[PDB]
């Protein structure tokens, strides 16, 4: 077999990063308590949001 | 009785939503400026209408 390069375990390092930046977004929404933590997440909602805030403050 | 239809009035003209003026019967029946709806389904025209009428 093809040694020099292992193209298993590339594929699943790739899923694994992958994998690893969904649970960072997933650990990051679970500190914070909100859904809506960085910009792109939802842009409309996000603007909403804000107005909503600024309505009631 | 003039005190308090004033801000009858104000309530009127002043419930709002998000830059939505809602009582002002936009939404009404047979309003022209605009028209109120609901995507409440996953696919094309799965949408419902909701109307409010004037309380000025």
């Amino acid at each position: 077999m093809i040694i020099n390069h292992n193209l298993a375990a590339i594929n699943s390092h790739r899923v694994l990063k992958f994998q690893n930046e969904e649970v960072s977004k997933n650990m990051e929404k679970l500190s914070s308590g909100m859904r809506i933590n960085r910009a792109g997440d939802d842009a409309s909602g996000l603007a909403v949001s804000e107005k909503m805030r600024t309505q009631v403050n | 009785v003039s005190q308090l239809i004033d801000e009858v009035d104000r309530i009127a003209s002043q419930a709002e939503f998000n830059k939505m003026n809602l009582l002002q019967g936009d939404f009404a029946r047979g309003s022209r400026a605009t028209s109120m709806w609901f995507h409440i389904g996953p696919n094309m025209h799965q949408r419902e209408r909701v109307f409010i009428a004037t309380m000025t």
